[PDB]
RNA sequence: UCUCUCU
RNA sequence: UCUCUCUCUCUCUCUCUC
RNA sequence: CUCUCUCUCUC
């Protein structure tokens, strides 16, 4: 430390410049599109105006759309569903607009950069909202794994755009799911990892074997999948044991990051307000995405018969990326009480084109928390050895069986057996007040399901 | 259905999981 | 030898003038400060204005400061908690000061010049008491390295800008996660290592493994390492090898310096006292360190609950930078036992903002050893020669044979007294 | 320019 | 002008088998 | 290596 802190200073505005950016470039399309402030600040138009920014900036599948156009479509052209209030009441359009003319006001509101991380929080964003409302079984059971397994299905939904950020944020059932559909298609097609393309895609099948490597904690793991790694023509027994890998890891939990991406509603809203994010700096784990929530107002759309505080809790429940954490923890730090999913009386945020856009009335969404607390990388759970101080004869102590130690399947089995779920983990780390910037009194919570998708 | 759990707040509860489930499937 | 004599004699008064000016801008700046002989003596002070030193001459974190100004503190003033004693109590007041102001302070005490010297004294200083204090496994944990190498971690926390007199205080365990860090980020990023900035990283690559093979000992270990410089595009094996490279200094241990560095306080009493540091010549290895904290009485506020004895024994490790030896050794040396790190009743010594400053106390730390000892720069005695040598490796092998522990009286340390020798892991 | 909690 | 003993309580990353 | 180095930083 004392050295990392201009680190920390050097990446706390490099986000705020992309925080920025995100704020400035929802301001110029709001001002573009011609929406008043309730509408800007609507939940599905901020949801449109993200999604045709990653459309206008996906090379891949525009250039397969010039190749091979859609029916009515233009490959040239993006929009979505745009939602004004005239006269009290709610209707939907359909907004086209160039790709190109996207991607130049986006370049525009970096300062003429492509700011690719931007792309990727909003990304990141989708992903925790997909994750908090649509539950992917279907996925789980087609690729053979046990559909029990939906706590490690973090960023699932996250596309192969989202590198490195995106790897990192994404979870140990979906790094294994990646690699077993890699294994399906080699079994399927002989010609798989082999000739050219197989080539490229060896080298993809190590890079996210490595990534998922780093992801788990105890060596016994690591060990099994750098051995899967070798393997030159994965077959069945890789299957076998990356589902066995699956398995130990709700046990044995991997390091998941998690980051607070928040709606370019709220951005934008902050941007307008003078806000400057590149010069006070943010950061996606600590206490700026919560302070920001607090002031921020942020309405949506909600169908008949549905309860508005179940719709906000699924967005605060997506703002921080916590659908797969403790029903107790969020709870306690939302101060309201959070339901499971099932006991959730509303459909997902984002309204459908044969919806009857008359009878949907809008309200606040209630995205404040009591408490506030760091997102973490980490999952659940001395000196060996001597250096001389002093000229003096005495005889340098090691602990030789530890250190020449370190030079498979039955072996997890016995570390997961040992495990209890009671185990109390995160010791001495708690919950702080909004008003507490510099985390210095931690408020250590005592503790009824605790499975958001049981 | 769910029978684990991810940590994403750093705080001290304990990080539950359905023991009797997870290892039935050894 | 007998041409040595001179170069011996002369070295000395450098250190000694290092430490004058380093007694006299104490002397100044708590007559400046305004602060009574007792509040003086305070190692809290002592380390609040040290640390102001260190920030006021930070060239580029203050044009960092300048250019991004923080939120609410202007980037030309520093400071720090001064904990002043009036009516029995103790109370702490921020003190803000000019960054231009302290260094002309420090300038003038060292005779208008500028004396690096001295900033990186008290930099040692402050790293061995952050190695005796806090363990910092979660940089080992994050960088990849195993956290049960908490022995190699010797001057993690030096800036960067404690170079040369830094980097030989500095272990095998700290050498080796920077070059991993600039693994990571070269690994991370691809115009890393590329472009002109590319250049003067790679240099830096280069000369921090110069100094890093320099380190080791064994033939074996050095030619490992380099191999691991030759590499242009370092990556994951160059990874690897630097962690067995670390594994395997455990057994076969770098060289490290280790210095006494005291706190300021002690060298401000000195110099009041009359003591001429160039006359009579100081040392970093020898007895003056032993000598003057002997004679000197320094004071720390302690939190309730709380032994003076154990925060006096941290103090005692941290000015003898002996974190990582032998507790048998360190035990034999001070003449009580003591006690490994789990065991001590104590918190650090800086005290946090957030800390009620009215149920705070003040004790003396006895600072004083029973024995002397001479500081070393050594340790004791391709990959699967690296691993052949580690087992013919015994925890029993005798170091530094016919090298012993000599009295405060025996200043030419013409007798050494061998110790006979129950743990001996302060961090375990 | 699509839609979906939970084979 | 920060804080901490003992697994990440904050250290991003400048997007894809294009 | 029982003392024989240090004038600072990718500034
Ligand atoms: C394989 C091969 O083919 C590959 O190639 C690559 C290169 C080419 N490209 C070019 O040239 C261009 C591009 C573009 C784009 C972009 C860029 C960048 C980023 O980041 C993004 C993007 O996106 C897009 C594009 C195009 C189209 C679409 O659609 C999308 C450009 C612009 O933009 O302008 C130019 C050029
Ligand atoms: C690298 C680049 O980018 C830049 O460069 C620049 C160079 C010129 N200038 C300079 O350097 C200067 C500096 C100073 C200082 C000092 C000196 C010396 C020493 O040692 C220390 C120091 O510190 C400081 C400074 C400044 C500021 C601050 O803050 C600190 C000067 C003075 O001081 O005056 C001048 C110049």
């Amino acid at each position: 430390t004392d050295g990392e802190r201009q680190n920390a200073t050097e990446i706390r505005a490099s986000v705020g410049k992309m925080i920025d950016g995100i704020g400035r470039f929802y301001i110029q399309m709001c001002t573009e599109l011609k929406l008043s402030d309730y509408e800007g600040r609507l939940i599905q138009n901020s949801l449109t105006i993200e999604r045709m920014v990653l459309s206008a900036f996906d090379e891949r599948r525009n250039k397969y759309l010039e190749e091979h156009p859609s029916a009515g479509k233009d490959p040239k052209k993006t929009g979505g569903p745009i939602y004004r209030r005239v006269d009290g009441k709610w209707r939907r359009e359909l907004i086209l607009y160039d790709k190109e003319e996207i991607r130049r006001i986006w370049r525009q509101a970096n300062n003429g950069d492509d700011a690719t991380a931007g792309l990727t929080h909003m990304m990141i964003w989708h992903s925790n909202l997909n994750d908090a409302t649509y539950q992917r079984t279907r996925a789980l059971v087609r690729t053979g794994m046990d559909p029990r397994m939906c706590s490690l299905m973090q960023g699932s939904t996250l596309p192969r755009r989202s590198g490195a950020a995106g790897a990192a944020v994404k979870g140990v059932g979906t790094m294994v799911m990646e690699l077993i559909r890699m294994i399906k298609r080699g079994i399927n097609d002989r010609n798989f990892w082999r000739g050219e393309n197989g080539r490229r895609t060896r080298i993809a099948y190590e890079r996210m074997c490595n990534i998922l490597k780093g992801k788990f904690q105890t060596a016994a793991q690591r060990t099994m999948v750098d051995q899967v790694r070798e393997s030159r023509n994965p077959g069945n027994a890789e299957f076998e044991d990356l589902i066995f890998l699956a398995r130990s890891a709700l046990i044995l939990r991997g390091s998941v990051a998690h980051k607070s991406c928040l709606p370019a509603c709220v951005y934008g809203s902050a941007v307008a307000s003078g806000y400057d994010f590149e010069r006070e700096g943010y950061s996606l784990v600590g206490i700026d995405p919560f302070r920001l929530l607090q002031n921020s107002q942020v309405y949506s759309l909600i169908r008949p018969n549905e309860n508005p505080a179940h719709k906000s809790q699924l967005v605060w429940m997506a703002c921080h990326s916590a659908a797969f954490e403790d029903l107790r923890v969020s709870s306690f730090i939302r101060g309201t009480k959070v339901v499971p999913r099932g006991k959730l009386s509303t459909r997902g945020v984002q309204i459908a084109s044969n919806e009857n856009m008359e009878t949907m009335e809008s309200s606040t969404l209630e995205l404040r928390s009591r408490y506030w607390a760091i997102r973490t990388r980490s999952g659940g759970n001395g000196q060996i050895s001597i250096q001389p101080t002093f000229s003096v004869q005495r005889n340098l102590p090691f602990d030789r069986p530890t250190i020449m130690a370190a030079f498979m399947r039955t072996e997890i089995i016995r570390l997961m057996e040992s495990a209890r779920p009671e185990d109390v983990s995160f010791q001495g780390r708690g919950v702080f007040e909004l008003s507490d910037e510099k985390a210095t009194s931690p408020i250590v919570p005592s503790f009824e399901g605790s499975y958001f998708f049981g | 259905g769910q029978i684990s759990i991810q940590p994403t707040f750093s705080v001290q509860r304990n990080l539950p999981f359905d023991r009797p489930t997870i290892m039935a499937a050894f």
